[PDB]
């Protein structure tokens, strides 16, 4: 018997959480969705699977703010937690500084959240990863977020269920896709192909499908419904 | 591993007279990467065995180096975010210092301060100890400092420093070089010695490919703030050992 | 290979399944809890419960299962009676307070976002909250009503949090085989009189005992007439319609 | 060869008993021995002390303490929950009685707050008695002298004149036959030290215990002279040489 | 069976176990120091073990001079010193400025007593696995040991020990005092003092020492402190 | 045989060949040899002879290598009875094995007992399950009565080894017998080269001595760092086929092998 | 799996056996008698322990007192009594200095029993253990005599007792009492009882105490009077034990 | 299996325990009837004629009104229900401050049971024991209705109900007997159909039984011991053989 993992608060008897440990595998019984990175414009793409044959789908993309957004994949309502929070945050840095907030200031806090609920007894951790995008005055940006804390900035990733079947398109294509910019209409082009490697005979159909984008003279945006059948 | 019904929880004495769950935190860092740092004439550096995920990581944008305000620095090995929550305490506790007594901080008292918010943390039942071993240095009126940093909350004054995977390499690849120079060090003859020793702590293991980090802080060369490191610098401190070794 | 008996006994403790087991077993209550309809034309929706006769004399109508809650908005409960109604208390304090902080009407996917923002006060609260419960409470609601800005839907919101836009909801003692045969009698080009027929039809083949006034109840939606209950009156005109229909 | 029940102190067992008071009174036993006896005009109190390493200054200890100039009390048991119970007790004797009384309380008013204090330890789980049983003698104006016990459980008795920790039933039991209702002081004295010799062991002299009496006014004490009624104490413990001597007989 | 893993719970023979294990739980370090009196002063030494090459000796010490004219050396593990010398250095401003003048050595561990006493009533904290001893030169009553503990049975001794060799070092000393029957030590001289300490304790339990592996404090009126290197010689020199 | 060993009386290994103690081993000298070489004084004074011994401390001391080394000396029938190894979880059946060795050493004319870890006997009972607790002290009592009955014999004398004394307070078991509780030595660093004195010998190596062996064995004061270590330092003169040993391996090998004799 | 552990749990066979194991508490104490007749009401006591070197003589334990109208007679612990009666002592004058005038008894228990109940479920707390008697006299109900219940439900009796061996001796009062006694028919009753189911032969004068209530204020409220010693080892001579 | 042992956990089939152990206890009690006429309400009660001590000149009472036109019965344990009986005439007092109005009996029956639904939902507490049912009339209308209430926070209306030892042989009874195709009128009818319904459990005591009445205009009454005592024989009058 696996003890020692009745709460956040005990180690192992090595050094390792096993509740931190277990959370890992919310993500894997979750959707799957994926981030790209040029050195103009960023990208994600998510598929969200349905209720049954005849529910709506899960709001899956949310805007934090119009420099920066996110793409869940696990457990939704601990995830509304921390997409309020940055609204805040970032309606916070602009009524007094008015700067526009740094995308990698957002992940350099966000772990400080998590792990304020991994040591006291009550709570659990923040049981999701994410991804996170972003224009600022520095430059495009990917921020991952997996629930122990880490957040690790990257040129593109992926996460959930049957994920790594994508990942490998990422290892082998990578040097091509960020030197790109100036024309998105190729770049989103890239992670359907990088998607498309890793379903249970999906097939991609337009409502199945969303999209978010970001870019220097481009706001935050989703696009879903009819005008993602272009996409394809 | 000796005892069994005492390790559920902190604030419980093994008959022996020792609580576990400490005993078993530091069984952590072990299974972390390794950071250095070593006391130089003038100064101070630092350094830091950083590990990848593949090419798909930003090259140098993922620091693992973490600073406070009155030119003093910090690095922590283990469970990163816990050693982020304590400095991140740090650059709070020195506005409420800075901000009475009129002056920036001594090193020692604050060290007596992180040396003690992590005895909290394993003087209650209801929280876990922080799991890392923190290392921090710098300069103040009377000279350079060096500490360590571990849960158990007994802290050092060492001359070099370790831990990680990397603490036995370490242990004397840092150990002859207080033979070699009691007239002490700059912090050029520094670094060209430091980033020597993280190639050697990496041949525990030649597959994970890495990267290289360093901080340095001096009064000769920085005039006493805490500054990183860029330029043809490390591009040939690098080289001080990529071409000493092989 | 030791099960998921041990994990069981608190609401924030996963499994090395990478679940939650409280939050599962609660949508094993609404199953116990009688039955519920929900099936939406474009000229109006419509709702359908039963209402487990225990004895015969209980004045029908002391229970409910559907509620005014506003002019244009209706529910209904399924599960545990008493917890449904810590919600509505706090629904229709939002959409009347929505009439007040900004003077006009509601939209529906803000209340079913507030009581679903609501259930899951028992831990890490949206707004930075605090807890209040110790027990997420097992009803299943489906917000029927009407905006101005898609028009007539519903919906299914747990105490588990997220819900769902259906189009047919059905839950309760009958999820299983209602909610699989109304995917063979959905239209999109109904009436509403295409509509309260079905609704009792399969609330028919679903339960134990023969259909009556008392036995069951319904309503409609219209965004002129509103919340539009039914009389026990008209609804039985409709049953003996069925049959002659049936002929 | 108990069980379940002594686990905590908030559940009483079907035969209807609380916990762990019952065994807190144990250790109560296992420390040194006592006594007070009840005179006429006077009433004692006394114990030893088996100082572990003699290189302590015993001096500096002291079993007996100070509640007021006229109460003065001693325990048998243990140490550490006996120096914190005073400083909450003569506390209490200025904020609950004195002013909003102006003087100084009797015994028993001062008796029935240091219950107050037990009884609160005793009212959760988690939260350990005192593992003490006190003894308390005074005087005053109403009904004189009186010598009364404490226990970790809240009660408060009368006694006469008793003996309590590892000599209890066998000095109880002398005491009943070298005991009179209405005896003098003096003699008092000549037997707790005779009933004190019942359980000794090592020394017997005036430098291994420390025992108090209190009887008329001892306005020697005083210092603040110049008053009619400000009159001083009826409370003051007998030094090792006032006893050394008083052994030799 | 419980009755071990939390503090406020009474073996039914009496003896509870928690802070038996904390009295166990202070020779971690296989230290032992010793204290001793004069006819104006007090010296208390310290036994050293820096085995590892890579600290400044310097800093490492179990002394921590709390204000003026008191002084402390500990037991236990270095982290739970440190969070007893703060409170030290807390009430010497307290005492000072709510009644007046400093505190006497014999308050001061009358009341960090009280406070380890009050964890064994509750699990607020648990309590410190030290066992320390305060030194002073009191204005009224001259020098001065106080041994506290724990639980919180502190006492005054004339000239005591601590660590894994008290046994030992119980025989003795009080061997010394009974060849003059005196408690205290004569010969003024604090500097003095030290060169009987130490040649006292090296043929006690028979190691000799450099210079670069003790430490010593010293009590003189008006100020209490530490001392270097100095004076390491006369031990041998005659 | 069934049980153990017994030595027949004269396996005479070198209670001197070995880098222990004199004066332990002469106190020791007294309570056994003495008697059974001259019983003309106890006789006279007509004090029985003693009963057993203590010989506390951990390992490394080599406190079961003398005990059957002085035993052969004198010669009787050294065996053993780990408590670890003696418990049975049934009622009785922990004391029926007390009772078969105080019969089966007297069915043999002398005999002398090395129990070891008997701690397991001496427990301080802190769980009291009364179903088991009050059994403890049931086989345990019973050792008290068989050993010391009518039993006027002077050959059947008891050892008993107890690392960690002092962990039992259930009873001391202090008085009468444990004529003795001999206070253990751990091995001095003088001792050092006293006992790789002891298991170099039988070699052909060029010497292999130093002085920086006892800085090596400092902390690492225990006989199996120097068994090990001649085995190990044995072990790297011919790491290169070489002929005789080097004392550097010696000042490799125990500092890089004590490594494991200091962290756990 | 027994359900006793917490008093904030029903059984499945629906009861709190943690309440139980309270009133069980009370067999362990000391015997308590009170009677209701015509002039006025009667109590009794015995205490516990009889021993040599501890003077019950002017210490009352049994038998506090509330008010000049009300005095009552407790049992078991004794921590967790006072503090009930030194509410109920507060409680009365916080009634007549803002109504101006005496307390109904009624309303006392009525508020004294409803806490009990608050320390049998909010909160893990223990239920204070206790079976008081209530002797008094208001005027819309006149003479009086309630009883309690560490639950925290009462009842108005005529003439019951508590303590060890009640159930024997409640035997010994539902046959051999008359409704129309003054006063002394109810004396050498009461007596009589504790006579019966004792623990030991002595009866001595230490080992019970006695109280009254009176109406013999003539249009004046009322009278009490607690025996000392020399007012009961008179009358038990005098009715013969 | 330990899903039971709280108030604050489900089953794995969806449904907590604490609760219906309450529906345990409630099983325990005594009776409580209570039908509609036309325009009349009645109440019952299965009092007990437990000895001869206590207080004729006080009976008890399961009954308790709280104001002028609502009344309210229980069963269960008493202590638990002292609590919110004294919650309910307190809010409704309240009403007619506030709103200078007296109380829809509608309103009432919500605060008792949002009360009996945080009293389970809020751990730390234990649930009220008690089952219980209103009855009265509303203002300036004579529309008859009663409500039932319990631990699980939920109210109904029934036309008749009972609660306790052998309800179950009752309420099927009542279901033979009562009937909306024939409302009664009056109270001679209502009493006589209600007198008959207890007998089930009376098992012919009449020494062990109360009733009461209700009134339009905010009124009541109550009802005497021979003014059952003949009804106990019209009611066997037709039992002749
Ligand atoms: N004083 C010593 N001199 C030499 N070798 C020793 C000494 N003590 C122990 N040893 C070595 O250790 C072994 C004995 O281990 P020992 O410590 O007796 O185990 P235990 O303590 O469990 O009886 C012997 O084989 C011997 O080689």
């Amino acid at each position: 018997r696996n003890n020692y993992d009745g709460d956040t608060v005990t180690f192992s008897p090595t050094g390792r959480l096993f509740q931190v440990e277990y959370a890992l595998e919310a993500i894997k019984q979750g959707s799957v969705t994926v981030g790209l990175r040029s050195n103009t414009h960023a990208v994600l793409v998510a598929l969200k699977r349905n209720a049954d044959e005849l529910s709506s789908y899960q709001k899956k993309i949310i805007k934090c703010d119009e420099h920066m957004g996110l793409s869940l994949a696990g457990l939704a309502p601990d995830a509304r937690v921390l997409s309020n929070y940055l609204r805040q945050q970032c309606n916070y840095s602009s009524l007094v500084f008015n700067r526009k907030l740094a995308v990698e200031r957002a992940g350099h806090l966000l772990c400080d959240k998590a792990q304020k609920n991994t040591q006291s007894y009550g709570g659990r951790p923040y049981g999701v990863g994410l991804l996170i995008i972003g224009y600022d005055k520095s430059g495009a940006h990917l921020l991952e977020f997996q629930p122990s804390g880490n957040v690790t900035e990257l040129y593109g990733t992926a996460i959930g269920a049957r994920s790594q079947g994508a990942k490998t398109y990422l290892e082998r294509t990578l040097d091509t896709f960020i030197k790109i910019d100036g024309n998105p209409d190729e770049l989103i082009k890239a992670g359907v192909e990088a998607i498309s490697q890793s379903l249970r005979d999906e097939s991609l159909t337009v409502d199945n499908l969303s999209i978010a984008i970001v870019g220097k003279d481009t706001p935050f945006t989703i696009y879903d419904g009819e005008a993602v059948a272009k996409y394809i | 591993s000796i005892g069994t019904g005492y390790d559920l929880s902190n604030s419980v004495f093994s008959p022996d007279g020792r609580n576990f769950q400490v005993e078993y935190a530091v069984k952590a860092v072990e299974n972390g990467t390794t950071s250095i740092g070593i006391k130089c004439n003038d100064g101070v550096v630092f350094a830091v065995e950083k590990l990848i995920t593949s090419k798909l990581l930003v090259p140098q944008k993922n620091v693992k180096i973490q600073v406070v305000d009155r030119h003093i620095g910090c690095v922590y090995s283990g469970l990163i975010p816990d050693g982020r929550h304590l400095v991140n305490r740090g650059r709070e506790e020195a506005a409420s210092f800075k901000k009475l007594y009129k002056t920036p901080i001594p090193i020692p008292a604050f060290a007596d301060r992180l040396g003690q918010y992590v005895q909290a943390h394993t003087l209650y039942n209801s929280v876990r100890p922080f799991g890392v071993s923190t290392i921090f240095g710098g300069v103040d009126k009377n000279g350079a400092h060096l500490y360590m940093l571990e849960p158990s909350g007994s802290y050092w004054g060492y001359k070099g420093a370790a831990t990680g995977k990397g603490r036995q390499s370490a242990k004397a690849e840092l150990e002859k070089l207080v033979d070699h120079h009691p007239e002490g060090l700059s912090a050029r003859e520094a670094v060209k010695q430091a980033a020597k020793i993280i190639y050697l702590a990496h041949e525990d293991n030649k597959e994970k490919d890495f990267e290289l980090e360093i901080s340095w802080c001096s009064l000769s060369e920085t005039n006493g703030l805490h500054k990183f490191v860029k330029g043809d610098l490390l591009q040939e401190a690098i080289d001080f050992a990529q071409k000493e070794i092989n | 290979f030791l099960t998921r008996s041990e994990y069981d006994r608190g609401v924030s403790t996963f499994s090395p399944e990478g679940r939650l087991f409280q939050v599962e077993y609660s949508l094993e209550a609404i199953k116990l809890g009688s039955t519920a309809i929900g099936i939406a034309t474009k000229e109006g929706v419509v709702l359908g419960v039963e209402k487990r006769a225990t004895s015969p004399l209980l004045e029908s109508d002391s229970i409910e299962k559907i509620v005014e809650i506003d002019r244009h908005i209706g529910c209904a409960m399924s599960g545990l009676t008493a917890d449904a109604r810590s919600m509505i208390e706090h629904a229709r304090t939002a959409a009347v307070t929505h009439n007040l902080y900004y003077d006009e009407d509601i939209n529906v996917e803000s209340l079913t976002q507030s009581v679903c923002d609501l259930a899951l006060r028992f831990g890490e609260g949206a707004s930075g909250e605090e807890r209040l419960m110790s027990r997420p409470f097992g009803v299943a609601l489906l917000i029927a009503g009407h905006d101005a800005d898609d028009g007539y839907q519903l919906f299914h919101a747990e105490p588990s949090g997220t819900f769902y836009r259906y189009n047919a909801k059905a839950i309760g003692s009958g999820s299983e085989g209602a909610q699989a045969e109304l995917l063979n009698e959905w239209h999109s080009s109904l009436t509403l009189k295409e509509a309260e027929l079905l609704v009792l039809k399969i609330l028919k083949q679903v339960m134990e005992e023969k259909l009556d006034e008392n036995n069951a109840q319904l309503s409609c939606i219209t965004k002129q007439d509103g919340f539009k209950i039914y009389d026990n009156e008209k609804t039985a005109e409709l049953i003996k319609e069925l049959k002659e229909k049936e002929a | 060869m108990t069980d379940r029940y002594s686990f905590s102190l908030t559940t009483f067992s079907p035969s209807g008993k609380l916990g762990q008071i019952d065994y807190a009174l144990t250790a109560v036993k296992q420390g040194v021995t006592s006594l007070g006896i009840k005179a006429t005009n006077g009433v004692v109190i006394a114990t030893e002390k088996k100082s572990s390493s003699p290189l302590a200054m015993s001096e500096t200890l002291s079993k007996v303490s100070l509640l007021t100039p006229d109460i003065g009390a001693v325990y048998s048991g243990m140490g550490p929950d006996y120096r914190v119970l005073v400083d909450k007790s003569r506390k209490v004797a200025h904020t609950s009685y004195k002013r909003i009384y102006g003087e100084y309380p009797p015994t028993k008013l001062l008796v029935s707050e240091v219950a107050k204090i037990m009884q609160e330890a005793t009212q959760s789980g988690g939260v350990r008695p005192f593992g003490v049983s006190l003894l308390i003698a005074g005087h005053d104006e109403f009904n004189g002298f009186s010598l009364y016990q404490v226990d970790p459980s809240g009660s408060y008795f009368p006694w006469k004149a008793t003996a309590i920790g590892k000599g209890s039933v066998a000095a109880k039991t002398f005491l009943e036959k070298r005991w009179n209702d209405e005896l003098e002081l003096e003699d008092a004295i000549h037997i707790a030290l005779l009933t004190l010799k019942e359980s000794v062991e090592g020394e017997f002299n005036g430098d291994t215990i420390e025992l108090a009496i209190i009887g008329d006014e001892n306005p020697d004490l005083l210092g603040y002279t110049g008053i009619p009624t400000d009159k001083g104490p009826r409370f003051r413990k007998l030094t090792s040489q006032e006893i050394n001597d008083r052994l030799e007989a | 069976a419980g009755y071990d893993r939390h503090i406020t719970i009474f073996s039914p023979e009496g003896r509870l176990y928690q802070v038996e294990y904390a009295f166990k739980a202070t020779n971690q370090t296989n230290i032992n120091s010793l204290a001793v009196r004069g006819k104006d002063c007090t010296v208390v030494i310290s036994q050293k073990k820096v085995p590892d090459k890579l600290l400044d000796p310097t800093t490492v010490s179990y002394i921590f001079c709390i204000s003026r004219t008191i002084g402390m050396v500990v037991n236990g593990p270095i982290p739970d010193a440190r969070n007893a010398a703060l409170r030290a250095k807390a009430e010497a401003a307290e005492f000072r400025y709510k009644y007046g003048y400093d505190m006497p050595c014999d308050v001061l561990a009358k009341r960090m007593a009280n406070l380890s006493q009050i964890y064994t009533q509750r699990a607020y904290m648990r309590p410190l696995g030290v066992i320390l001893t305060f030194v002073s030169v009191d204005e009224e009553l001259g020098p001065s040991i106080y041994k506290t503990d724990p639980a919180g049975y502190y006492v005054g001794y004339k000239a005591t020990a601590t660590g894994p060799k008290q046994q030992e070092i119980t025989t003795n000393l009080e061997n010394h005092f009974k060849k003059s029957k005196i408690d205290h030590i004569n010969e003024e001289s604090w500097e003095k003092v030290v060169e009987f300490a130490i040649t006292h304790m090296i043929d006690a339990l028979g190691t000799e020492f450099s210079k670069n592996d003790l430490e010593v404090g010293v009590a003189t009126k008006d100020k209490f402190f530490t001392l270097s290197a100095e004076n390491i010689e006369e031990r041998l020199v005659a | 045989l069934v049980y153990n060993m017994t030595s027949f009386e004269q396996g005479e290994i070198t209670f001197d060949g070995i880098g222990g103690l004199t004066e332990q081993i002469r106190e020791l000298r007294e309570v056994i040899e003495l008697p059974l070489k001259n019983p003309e004084i106890f006789q006279r004074v007509g004090i029985k002879p003693p009963k057993g011994v203590l010989l506390y401390g951990p390992p490394g001391t080599g406190k079961t290598l003398l005990a059957k080394a002085v035993a052969a000396t004198i010669g009787a029938n050294f065996i053993f009875s780990p408590a670890s190894g003696i418990v049975d979880k049934y009622i009785g059946e922990s004391a029926r094995i007390i009772r078969e060795m105080f019969a089966y050493a007297k069915e043999h004319e002398p005999c002398i007992i090395f129990m070891d870890e008997v701690d397991a006997i001496g427990g301080r009972r802190f769980s009291e399950g009364t179903s088991a607790d009050r059994e403890i002290q049931r086989t345990l009592m019973e050792l008290l009565t068989q050993m010391d009955g009518f039993d006027n014999l002077g050959q059947t004398k008891i050892i008993m080894a107890t690392n960690r004394p002092d962990t039992l307070d259930p009873a001391l078991l202090r008085p009468g017998r444990l004529d003795r509780k001999v206070e253990i030595p751990l091995p001095n660093e003088a001792g050092r080269l006293e006992i790789f004195k002891i298991h170099t010998a039988k070699v052909k190596k060029t010497g292999e001595f130093d002085f920086e062996a006892a800085v090596k064995m400092s902390d690492g004061f225990n006989g199996a760092d120097i068994r090990n270590c001649a085995t190990e330092a044995g072990f790297f003169a011919i790491r290169d086929d070489r002929d005789h040993i080097n004392p550097d391996d010696l000042m490799k090998a125990v500092r890089k092998v004590a490594e494991v004799k200091k962290l756990e | 799996r027994r359900y006793d552990s917490r008093t904030t749990i029903f059984s499945p066979e629906g009861r709190l056996y943690q309440v139980e194991y309270a009133l069980e508490s009370i067999s362990h104490a000391g015997t308590a008698i009170g009677i209701m007749a015509s002039d006025g009401i009667v109590l009794a006591a015995e205490r516990k322990v009889t021993s040599t070197l501890l003077e019950q003589d002017t210490s009352t334990e049994k038998l506090y007192k509330l008010n000049d109208k009300i005095a009552v007679a407790v049992a078991g612990l004794t921590a967790d009594a006072e503090i009930l009666i030194n509410t109920a002592r507060i409680h009365a004058q916080n009634y007549l200095k803002t109504y101006n005038e005496d307390i109904p008894v009624e309303i006392l228990v009525r508020r004294l029993s409803d806490i009990k109940q608050g320390y049998t479920q909010h909160g893990g707390l223990r239920p204070f253990g206790v079976s008081f008697i209530y002797a008094g006299y208001d005027d819309r109900y006149g003479y009086q005599l309630y009883t309690s219940n560490p639950s925290g439900n009462y009842t108005g009796w005529k003439a019951i007792s508590v303590g060890a061996n009640t159930s024997a001796a409640q035997t010994l009062l539902q046959m051999d009492y008359k409704d129309d006694m003054k006063v002394d028919d109810a004396i050498e009753l009461a007596l009589k009882t504790l006579s019966k189911t004792t623990d030991s032969s002595a009866l001595t004068y230490d080992r019970l105490e006695f109280a009254t209530i009176r109406k013999g204020a003539n249009d004046g409220e009322v009278y009490q009077k607690i025996f000392k010693p020399q007012e009961i080892k008179d009358i038990l001579v005098k009715t013969g034990i | 299996s330990g899903y039971d042992r709280a108030l604050s956990i489900f089953s794995p089939d969806g449904h907590i325990f604490q609760v219906e152990y309450a529906l345990e206890a409630v099983k325990r009690g005594t009776c409580a009837v209570g039908v509609k006429g036309k325009n009349c309400v009645v109440l019952g009660c299965e009092r007990r004629s437990t000895l001869k001590l206590q207080d004729t000149r006080i009976t008890p009472s399961k009954v308790s009104k709280i104001d002028s036109h609502v009344v309210l019965s229980f069963s269960g344990l008493n202590a638990d229900s002292r609590i919110l009986i004294e919650k309910a005439r307190v809010e409704a007092q309240s009403h007619r401050l506030t709103l200078e109005d007296p109380v829809t009996v509608e309103y009432l029956t919500r605060y008792v049971a949002g009360v009996q639904q945080r009293y389970t939902q809020s751990g730390g507490v234990r649930p009220f024991g008690v089952s219980t049912l209103i009855a009265g009339f509303d203002p300036r209308d004579d529309e008859p209705k009663l409500y039932q209430t319990e631990p699980s926070g939920i109210y109904s209306s029934w036309s008749a109900q009972t609660i306790g030892r052998n309800s179950k042989t009752v309420r099927e009874f009542l279901e033979k007997n009562y009937d909306r195709k024939e409302p009664p009128a009056t109270v001679e009818e209502c009493v006589k159909l209600t007198v008959r319904s207890l007998l089930e459990v009376v098992q012919t005591g009449a020494k062990n039984i109360e009733i009461t009445v209700v009134k339009p205009d905010s009124d009541i009454v109550a009802l005497s011991s021979e003014e059952i005592n003949q009804y106990v024989t019209q009611i066997e009058q037709e039992k002749q053989e």
